[PDB]
């Protein structure tokens, strides 16, 4: 203010931005076929755990 | 056929029927799946008359 002489005048004020897109899309998608279900030794409900854990 | 019930085995594993919509139509859709298997398990108690006959 001291070197400006004395004087002053406003400016004008601003922003700043930046942008969260939610442009992510992801998916999982898969057969469990009804003969496998059959002739498998066990359980397929783990390819739904690791089907959600890939997610 | 001349046989003994003994010689020839058969495995019914899976015999199904489903009901569905049509994705293409205003329709019902209906399906059935049957699984199977079988084996002459002892060939000389099975005897053909007229093997080549189609």
């Amino acid at each position: 203010y001291k070197a400006a002489g004395r004087q002053t005048s406003a400016d004008a004020i601003s922003d700043t931005g930046v942008d969260l897109l939610i442009d992510q899309e992801k998916s999982i998608d898969f057969l469990v076929d009804d003969i496998d279900r059959v002739q498998v030794a066990g359980s397929l409900e783990a390819y739904t755990r690791a089907g959600a854990t890939a997610l | 056929v001349a046989f003994h019930p003994s010689a020839a085995a058969y495995v019914s594993q899976i015999d199904t029927v489903e009901a569905l919509r049509d994705q293409d139509s205003f329709s019902d859709r209906i399906r059935a799946l049957h699984v199977y298997g079988g084996k002459v398990v002892r060939p000389t108690g099975v005897v053909v008359f007229n093997k080549t006959g189609s």
